[PDB]
């Protein structure tokens, strides 16, 4: 489960969709980002669409001609709005006159070619069901079997652009989206502009405060130096917070940090708990600019996600995240981006457990037993699954002392297999 | 659980409805093994053993007796735990 | 001090093949299964599994009549409802195809009452209510 | 109240061999079979089979001749009457082929009456009445 705000021409607008291991441009994020969100092997990705506040749907209305007035019986639209010149072309059947044959375009290929006798019903269900209209929607306009007037390369018109502007409230309403839902990881779409940068890292701790730890992902621009990159890093200092640093090439586009961030939140979902992306060979073909290991201990020094070409492929280098500019009270495992994944799905499974005992059970020993158990018992079986290799949980003496009679507090700590 | 002997008198003009009278008495207790406390339905005395000696005295003893018991538990409303909150670390 | 109860062992209600019966005062009935401890290298403490189960009962009551004798050793089934009063939830168990280890033809003494004591084996039970 | 009645084990009559018994104290016997149970290759419970059966009985009373002793090991019948008198109802129990376990020659502590303990086997029984 993966967030996407693509700033895309193509994606629903204001509703977030799910989309299987099955937009196609690279003007559109929806492949030219959306493929490093697939090419990771996350299970799902959850997908929305960044569109300008002035944006809407193209249509194209289509009338009769078996009588001799002709009256509206079918409609076309997009599939999703745009302002993309999608042509159809209705031209009569050679064969019978009642047929007739429905061709479709993107641009100026021909997307789609069919004939249907003249019934409003199986003409729009053709035009829906069939799989090259994915672009498009028929709709009826009027009940009446008849055939349509001939047209050529309609354009459908009355939208615009996804990419109309990249603006702070614009990408803001994608973030407001996704707070009801809940998702692995978010990775803003690769737009290096800081102010939206700062946006996410404040929902994000809102989120955070609501237990949602979903995992922030980001990236400087590309003329961010070493130094700038290493400053905008610093800037973020929490645990669910990335930066990564360099740029880097996969087919032909030199992608910012914050978009390769996608394809690094694609590696870190898809790894789950036992992989870890610390050494992890990575698709891109070149990485710049190149770092020495003065360069990359500094980087990670800064909270950056350093990327560099250290072999025969990019490789990342370590999996920190932005609290690596850490304290001392916590170790530089908790700047690990899977360590990290691995505490907030602790939190979750412990919210599931909490609301499992929701005040049923009273706020006594025999219900502190009861409760501790059922945690020590978790823990137990993460144990045996080899995950752990020590924990220790019991009770939260120190907000147990003051808890009211209502609130019961309790805490873990445990240790986790390393990978050098 | 409360134990309890409680023993009843029958008093009458005519010793033959005494006899009567504690002999339906008795009947009813051993058929109807229990009785309710209150008329909530909550409670139940559990009859033990109803035994009759005719020859005490009417007034001062009576004559049957019967050992009814009822347990009870102990009533405990504490707090409850309506959150349960936690924390981690490494 | 809020209520509570204890099932007082005069509710049962048994019947045995279908037909009720009123003189028996005391029934017991298992479900024993089998072991199966086993020993694993390198883990210390044994582990046990399920193993086949095997039925079992008794009964004991004054005798009224000779339909045990009569029963031999036929399959019959045996139901138990234990009715609670302060709360109406009887417990009634149903015991599948009971069979008597033995027919107790004659168990009599001079002085006492001519109690029945009965023992068998049911292959299953069936918890119709509780 | 309607009347129930429980058959006080005064009421039996004891006929070992033909002869009344009219000593006896207790008379016990039961019809034992072995179980045979077979644990089936796929199934998870335990099943029974009727086997073969074997009898049992035991007696005990006070000693008034030399009739057990005399018996030796020798095959007898024991008919058995427990009368039922609220209602006639007599239950009737007939013994094939008895067979003292142990010829009790010698049984007597000095203070005490003299009692006879006798315990056997039979290979069948016959239910005359009931």
């Amino acid at each position: 489960r993966l967030a996407m705000p693509i700033r895309a021409n193509w994606g629903d607008v204001g509703k977030v969709v799910t989309i299987k291991n099955d937009g196609d441009d690279m003007n559109y994020s929806a492949f030219k980002l959306g493929k490093l969100a697939l090419l990771g092997n996350v299970k799902e990705l959850l997908l929305y669409r960044l569109v300008d506040g002035n944006q809407k749907k193209g249509t194209l209305t289509l009338k009769d001609t078996t009588e001799n007035s002709a009256k509206d019986v079918i409609k076309l639209e997009t599939k999703y709005p745009t302002a993309r010149n999608f042509n159809v072309t209705i031209k009569s059947n050679l064969v019978d006159s009642d047929k007739k044959d429905f061709i479709f375009f993107e641009n100026t290929k021909q997307l789609f070619s069919s004939s249907i006798k003249g019934t409003i019903d199986e003409i729009v269900l053709e035009i829906n069901s069939n799989l090259d209209n994915e672009y498009v929607i028929a709709t009826k306009v009027a009940d009446s079997d008849t055939i349509l007037a001939n047209v050529v390369n309609q354009a459908l018109e009355g939208g615009n652009d996804g990419c109309t502007s990249i603006t702070n409230e614009s990408y803001l309403k994608a973030l407001e989206e996704f707070e009801r839902y809940s998702f692995d990881s978010f990775v803003l779409d690769g737009v290096a502009d800081e102010a939206l940068q700062e946006t996410t890292k404040a929902w994000v701790a809102k989120n955070k405060e609501l237990g949602k730890d979903i995992l922030l992902f980001l990236g400087g621009k590309t003329e961010d130096n070493i130094k700038q990159i290493n400053d905008k890093s610093k800037s973020f200092n929490d645990e669910n917070i990335v930066n990564v640093g360099s740029s880097a090439y996969y087919e032909n586009i030199k992608y910012t940090p914050s978009e390769v961030a996608v394809y690094i939140a694609a590696l870190s979902v898809s790894k789950g708990i036992t992989g870890s992306i610390c050494n992890a060979k990575t698709i891109f073909e070149e990485v710049e600019p190149r770092l020495s290991q003065s360069e990359v201990k500094e980087c990670l020094k800064s909270g950056t996600l350093v990327l560099d070409f250290d072999d025969g492929d990019v490789i990342i280098v370590d999996d920190v995240n932005t609290f690596k500019k850490y304290v001392d009270d916590k170790n530089e495992a908790m700047g690990y981006i899977s360590n990290i994944m691995f505490i907030n799905t602790i939190n979750k499974d412990t919210s599931l457990k909490r609301k499992e005992f929701v005040g049923k059970i009273f706020n006594d020993a025999t219900g502190q037993t009861t409760v501790i158990c059922a945690l020590k018992k978790y823990f137990e079986e993460l144990m045996s699954q080899g995950i752990i290799s020590e924990f220790n949980v019991d009770i939260d003496t120190e907000l147990q002392a003051t808890a009211k009679a209502d609130e019961f507090y309790w805490k873990w700590d445990a240790v986790k297999v390393d990978v050098m | 659980e409360i134990t309890k002997t409680m023993k009843c008198h029958v008093v009458s003009k005519n010793k033959d409805e005494i006899v009567k009278l504690l002999e339906t008495l008795e009947t009813s207790l051993i058929i109807d093994k229990r009785v309710r406390l209150r008329e909530d339905k909550n409670m139940y005395l559990t009859l033990v053993s109803v035994v009759e000696d005719r020859e005490s005295d009417m007034f001062t003893t009576g004559q049957l007796t019967a050992v009814f018991k009822m347990i009870g538990k102990i009533k405990r409303e504490g707090p409850t735990m309506d959150k349960i909150y936690g924390n981690g670390n490494l | 001090i809020e209520e509570a109860s204890f099932l007082n062992g005069s509710d049962v209600v048994i019947l045995i093949d279908g037909v009720e019966e009123l003189y028996m005062e005391e029934i017991k009935a298992d479900f024993e299964q089998d072991e199966q401890s086993i020993k694993l290298l390198g883990c210390q403490n044994e582990i046990s599994r399920v193993g086949t189960t095997k039925g079992s009962f008794s009964l004991n009551g004054y005798k009224t009549d000779s339909k045990f004798a009569k029963l031999g050793f036929r399959s019959f089934e045996i139901i138990y409802n234990l009715s609670n009063s302060e709360t109406l939830g009887y417990e009634s168990i149903r015991l599948k195809n009971c069979r008597l280890k033995k027919l107790p033809l004659i168990n009599s003494k001079a002085g006492e009452i001519v109690k029945i004591e009965v023992e068998g084996s049911f292959r299953g039970y069936d918890l119709l209510n509780e």
